[PDB]
């Protein structure tokens, strides 16, 4: 079925792989070759999920959990039962989203519009690789990458972090908790914004972008504007994965102790280093 | 390269723009600020005016002084020496009164009391400022969503640092003033409530601040996508929906089989964001007041 | 047990919340149409919402919607398949036609207003006071197509005068009429413009504005159009660079 202005757009063309073979919908959704490719990937990882539910012996969505590949077998390969599914799987995801973010660009080129969208789901599939390929390869071993359950995954978060001691300690991941808050805030206050704007006081006609300027510079000094929001918006959230995957990829491999203890750096500064008093004299 | 609008290629500068005028009281903007160039690539370079009413005064000057206090604060830790003031600046801690004190106000100064008044001074800064976001927007006639959304952030912080410590008993509960010590206390807090983790209100404010992240990611990405037919023209294209507005739904749709309009993604992103706080304000005021132990209570309710 | 009743209460506010902003999200495009633009069997779970009307500021009339959906000009594309979910192929010029990804759509026939009910984009020639403060002036650079050939010079900038930006570059062809670049497919290079969606040969073809000194919301949706199908249709004429 089509939205009421949709037809105009359902052209041929657009497509990277396999000229018009795979230029079709099924119901909204556009397939072309990458469609066909997610299909492929998604499909045989869910496959592979069920069947490690199968040797786990649960069902239940709560408990099936894939692991990978204990330290023992560095970045080797392991027995399906074993590890061996994980790192199947694990391919199987990257394949399916590289193909969906590949997907995404013949959807672009087919509508006319600009690749910012799939770049930005780019940074997602970066920050995933980090954790499940990145980092196990330079630590050496694919057992440190996380496993593929609901909480399992979370037990692997908790356990790493506190390897490190206190992990708020990361400089990295206290600059990517800020985008993420901070991002947040800008989310709020922008959809609050075009909605306060859009529906005013009662009776009154729409506002405009200049209601919305002026308001924000009576309450904070200053208005970015309407094009600069969704500029800041879409900066705010990939510098927050952006300095996830480093304040991951730094941890276990330039940095592997007690992330509390690398703050001493700023402490022991020769200047001050030795004066007395304060909270570190 | 495609040029990909994330900077300006051109910067315009007119006469500067004083605002729309509707039922504010002129006679408390300032007039403009300078411009600025560097920000000007990215967004608007114009800074100010401002506008400055006796509740903007009161919570300028409110703020300032929760400031002051820790401050003098810090300063006193560092036996008043620059150099160790510098050096031990993410050290230092304004902390509560110790349990003993309950929810008195019978606690030293240096133990307790100046905590006490900081916190007095920041109550009256955010609420007076709540009132402004609410009255800027009045004058304007504006609707009031900003407020609104903003009382959601408002309430996770008073449950953090009033709510849940008055329903505990002591102001000892509530959090330090400290870079470094406020994130030990959420540590601890975790630690000693059987791990946040297990808390699904922690769970769902997680699920929201990601989410929060992959809608303005998904939402900034689209209008800068659409910017070459005038995309980011939101309210125009509210009131006479154009191809900006087509292309974008047509993308979402083709891609994930359902999509937004450009007022609706406005309420979708209002809403992401606000449970954060909502969610989470919740999750942190059954903690110790109604649950121990979140562990234990996620083994007897599924 | 008070959690308990927490979490299974914003569970139940959750689902409406989701129902409530998925039928927000219908008041523009629904009822769903075949391809033959009549009303599909199958509409989904969620049902319209109950109308909303928008005052529109300046005299310029209210938005009621949802409302009765219609596209207000002829699409030139026949169907390719004899079933559902193929592309259907222009049946004439594409970019003429505005189809594919040349579309426009019928927006109002009168410009975008400020604040204060004046035009919001003006040539800056025309905008007292507006100057370019930063970044290379474009006016009088010679505009290049993907072909590689000159189509033209830059005349002017279309400001937008309440955000103080660069919408479009008014660009003077051969025969000394001119037409409007959006600002976002355009690259300003030392010595040029490069605008990479259209060959040099299509920049006449751009939607012309039938007064000049502003633009209408649906001239600029032509236009927006025309120029983002050129990335499309004429890629033959698109050089390697
Ligand atoms: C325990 C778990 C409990 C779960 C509940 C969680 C809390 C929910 C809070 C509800 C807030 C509702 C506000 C509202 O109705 O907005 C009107 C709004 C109209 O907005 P508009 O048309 O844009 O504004 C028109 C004008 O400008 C005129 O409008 P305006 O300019 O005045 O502003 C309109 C609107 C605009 O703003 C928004 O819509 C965004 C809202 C952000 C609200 C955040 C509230 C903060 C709460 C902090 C305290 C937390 C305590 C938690 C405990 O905000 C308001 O309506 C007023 C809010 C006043 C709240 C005061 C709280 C005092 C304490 O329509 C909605 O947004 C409706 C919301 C949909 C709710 C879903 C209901 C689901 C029902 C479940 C049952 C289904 C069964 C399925 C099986
Ligand atoms: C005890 C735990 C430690 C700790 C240990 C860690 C560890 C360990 C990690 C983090 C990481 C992060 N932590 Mg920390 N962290 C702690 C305390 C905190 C606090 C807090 C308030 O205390 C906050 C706000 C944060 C914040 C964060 C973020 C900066 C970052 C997580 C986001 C991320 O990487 O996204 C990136 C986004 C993704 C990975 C999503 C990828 C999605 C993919 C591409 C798509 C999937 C499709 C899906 C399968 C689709 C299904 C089908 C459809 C739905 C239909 N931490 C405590 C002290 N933290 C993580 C990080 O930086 O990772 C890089 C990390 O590894
Ligand atoms: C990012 C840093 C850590 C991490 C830290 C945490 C923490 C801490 C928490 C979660 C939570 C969640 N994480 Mg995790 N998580 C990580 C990596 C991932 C990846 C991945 C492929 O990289 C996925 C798919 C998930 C998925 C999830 C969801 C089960 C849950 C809600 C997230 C959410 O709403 O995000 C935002 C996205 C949306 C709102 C869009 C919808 C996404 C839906 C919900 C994803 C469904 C996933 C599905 C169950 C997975 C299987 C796919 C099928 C086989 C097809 N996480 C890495 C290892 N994650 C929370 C939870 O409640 O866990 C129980 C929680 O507290
Ligand atoms: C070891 C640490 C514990 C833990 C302990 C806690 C605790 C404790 C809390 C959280 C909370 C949160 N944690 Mg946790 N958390 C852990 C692990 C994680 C991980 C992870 C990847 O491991 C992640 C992603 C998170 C993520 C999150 C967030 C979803 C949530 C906070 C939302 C927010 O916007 O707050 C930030 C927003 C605010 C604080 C609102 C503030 C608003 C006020 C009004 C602003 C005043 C401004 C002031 C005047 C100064 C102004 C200066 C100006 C420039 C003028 N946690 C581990 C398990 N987490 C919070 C929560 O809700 O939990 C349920 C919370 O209390
Ligand atoms: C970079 C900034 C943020 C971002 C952006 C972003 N995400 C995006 C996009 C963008 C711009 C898209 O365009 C794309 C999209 O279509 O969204 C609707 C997407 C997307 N982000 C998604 C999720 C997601 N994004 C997240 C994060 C973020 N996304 C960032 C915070 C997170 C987390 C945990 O924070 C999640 C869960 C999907 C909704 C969607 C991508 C859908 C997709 O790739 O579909 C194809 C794949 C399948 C249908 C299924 C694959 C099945 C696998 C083969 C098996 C499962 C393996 C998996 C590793 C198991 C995980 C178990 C968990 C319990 C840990
Ligand atoms: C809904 C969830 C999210 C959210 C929402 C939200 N926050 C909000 C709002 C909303 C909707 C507002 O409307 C309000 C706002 O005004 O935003 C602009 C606010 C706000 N959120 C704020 C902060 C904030 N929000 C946060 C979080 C969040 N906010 C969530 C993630 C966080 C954290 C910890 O994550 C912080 C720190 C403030 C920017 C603003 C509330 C302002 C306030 O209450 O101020 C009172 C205090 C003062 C007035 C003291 C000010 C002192 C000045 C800095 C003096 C300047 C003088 C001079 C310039 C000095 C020279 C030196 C300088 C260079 C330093
Ligand atoms: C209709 O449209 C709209 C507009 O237009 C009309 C608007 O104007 C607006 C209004 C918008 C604004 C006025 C702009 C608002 C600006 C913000 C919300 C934030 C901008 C912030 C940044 C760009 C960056 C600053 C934020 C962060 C998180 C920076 C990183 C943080 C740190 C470095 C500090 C923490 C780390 C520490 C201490 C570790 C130290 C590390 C080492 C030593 C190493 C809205 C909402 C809108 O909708
Ligand atoms: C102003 O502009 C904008 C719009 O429009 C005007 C928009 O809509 C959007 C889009 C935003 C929304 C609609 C808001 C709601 C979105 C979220 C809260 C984000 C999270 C989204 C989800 C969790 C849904 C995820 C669903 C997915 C990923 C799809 C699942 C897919 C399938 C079941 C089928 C997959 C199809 C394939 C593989 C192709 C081939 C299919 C065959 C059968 C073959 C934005 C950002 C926007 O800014
Ligand atoms: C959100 C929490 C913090 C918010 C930030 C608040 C920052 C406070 C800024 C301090 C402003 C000081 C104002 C002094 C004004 C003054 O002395 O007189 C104004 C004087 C003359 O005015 P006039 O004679 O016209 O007086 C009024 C007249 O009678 C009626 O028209 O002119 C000036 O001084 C102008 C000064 C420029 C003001 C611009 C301030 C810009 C602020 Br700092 C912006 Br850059 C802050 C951005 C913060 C954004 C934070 C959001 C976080 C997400
Ligand atoms: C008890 C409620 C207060 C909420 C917690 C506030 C802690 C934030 C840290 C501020 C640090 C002090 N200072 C001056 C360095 O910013
Ligand atoms: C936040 C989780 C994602 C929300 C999912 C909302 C479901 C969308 C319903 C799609 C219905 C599409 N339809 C048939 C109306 O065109
Ligand atoms: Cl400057």
């Amino acid at each position: 079925a089509l939205l009421s202005f949709e037809r105009k757009y359902r052209v041929p063309g657009g497509t990277l792989v396999g000229g018009n073979l795979f230029d079709f919908w099924v119901g909204p959704f556009y397939v072309g070759f990458f469609g066909v490719a997610t299909f492929f990937f998604a499909a045989l990882g869910i496959i592979l999920i069920a069947w490690s539910a199968v040797l786990q012996g649960t069902w239940n969505p709560q408990l099936i959990s894939v692991y990978p590949p204990a330290l023992e077998y560095g970045l080797g390969g392991a027995p399906l039962a074993k590890g061996g599914l994980w790192q199947i799987i694990t391919i199987c995801a990257t394949g399916a989203f590289v193909s969906w973010a590949l997907r995404e660009v013949e959807i672009c080129r087919k509508l006319g519009i600009g690749y910012h969208i799939p770049f930005a789901f780019a940074f997602a599939i970066l920050a995933y690789l980090t954790l499940v390929l990145f980092r196990p390869v330079m630590m050496g071993a694919w057992g440190y990458a996380f496993p593929y359950g609901i909480w399992t995954h979370l037990d692997w978060v908790s356990n790493t972090g506190y390897t490190y001691g206190n992990f708020h300690y990361n400089p990295a991941h206290m600059i990517a908790i800020s985008f993420f808050f901070t991002n947040a805030l800008a989310l709020a206050l922008h959809g609050a914004l075009v909605l306060s704007a859009a529906n005013p006081e009662k009776g009154k006609e729409m506002r405009t972008p200049d209601h919305e300027d002026t308001f924000f510079r009576d309450l904070v000094g200053y208005s970015i504007g309407t094009l600069g929001i969704h500029r800041l918006g879409l900066l705010l959230s990939l510098s927050a994965v952006f300095f996830s995957a480093l304040c991951m990829i730094i941890t276990g491999t330039i940095w592997f102790d007690q992330w509390v203890d690398w703050w001493q750096w700023w402490v022991k500064l020769p200047w001050w280093a030795n004066i007395p008093g304060g909270i570190n004299g | 390269a495609e040029y990909q609008n994330i900077f300006s290629q051109v910067q315009v500068r007119g006469p500067a723009d004083l605002g729309m005028t509707e039922d504010v009281n002129l006679a408390n903007r300032s007039g403009v600020g300078p411009f600025s160039t560097l920000l000007g690539w990215f967004g608007n370079a114009q800074l100010g005016p401002i506008y400055l009413g006796s509740l903007g005064v009161l919570s300028l000057f409110s703020g300032l002084m929760w400031f002051f206090t820790i401050g003098i604060w810090f300063w006193y830790q560092a036996g008043w020496n620059p150099a160790v003031f510098l050096r031990d600046l993410f050290f230092f801690s304004l902390e509560p009164p110790a349990p003993e004190y309950g929810l008195s106000f019978a606690a030293p100064l240096k133990e307790g009391g100046l905590w006490l008044i900081a916190s007095f001074f920041m109550f009256v800064a955010v609420w007076s400022w709540w009132g402004r976001t609410y009255l800027r927007a009045q004058a304007l006639g504006m609707g009031k969503h900003t407020a609104w959304a903003f009382l959601s952030a408002i309430w996770l912080w008073m449950v953090l640092g009033f709510i849940r410590p008055i329903l505990m008993g002591s102001w000892s509960e509530a959090v330090p003033y400290g870079i470094f010590s406020h994130l030990d206390w959420t540590n601890n807090f975790s630690l000693v409530h059987g791990n946040l983790f297990y808390n699904p209100f922690h769970g769902l404010s997680i699920a929201f601040l990601y989410g929060s992240a992959l809608l303005f990611a998904m939402h900034g990405a689209t209008i800068l996508a659409v910017s070459r037919f005038g995309g980011e023209r939101e309210l125009e294209q509210i009131a006479d929906r154009g191809t900006a507005a087509e292309r974008a739904a047509l993308f979402w749709r083709w891609t994930m089989g359902f999509n937004a309009t450009m007022e609706g993604i406005h309420r979708w992103a209002i809403w992401m964001a606000v449970l954060v706080t909502l969610t989470g304000g919740i999750g942190i005021l059954l903690s110790g007041t109604v649950v121990d132990n979140w562990y234990v209570w996620g083994q007897n309710h599924g | 047990d008070l959690a308990s009743l927490a979490i299974y209460s914003f569970w139940i506010f959750l689902a409406g919340l989701i129902y409530y902003l998925q039928t927000e999200n219908m008041r523009e495009g629904y009822p769903l149409e075949n391809e033959d633009g009549t009303p599909a069997a199958n509409q989904g779970p969620f049902p319209l919402p109950k109308p909303k009307t928008f005052i529109l500021p300046h005299g310029r009339g209210t938005l009621t919607v949802p409302g009765p959906e219609s596209e207000d000009r002829p699409i030139a594309l026949a169907r390719t398949a004899v079933s559902e979910g193929f592309p259907h192929a222009p049946t004439g010029d594409p970019m003429k036609d505005g189809v594919g990804p040349a579309s426009w759509v019928a927006r109002r026939d009168l410009p975008e207003l400020d604040g204060h009910g004046h035009n919001k984009i003006k040539p800056m020639k025309a905008a007292a006071g507006f100057h370019v403060s930063a970044g290379k002036n474009p006016i009088g650079l010679p505009v290049r197509g993907c072909d590689l050939e000159i189509a033209g010079k830059v005349v002017d900038i279309w400001v937008d005068i309440p955000e103080q930006m660069a919408r479009f570059l008014e660009v003077e062809l051969k025969d000394g009429s001119t037409r409007l670049l959006p600002m976002q497919m355009v690259k300003v290079q030392s010595n040029r413009v490069h605008v990479n969606a259209l060959s040099s040969d299509l920049f006449a073809g751009i939607p012309t504005i039938k007064s000049p000194t502003e633009v209408t919301l649906l001239e600029e949706d032509k236009i927006c159009g025309y120029v983002a199908g050129g990335l499309m249709y004429a890629a033959p004429k698109r050089k390697s660079v």
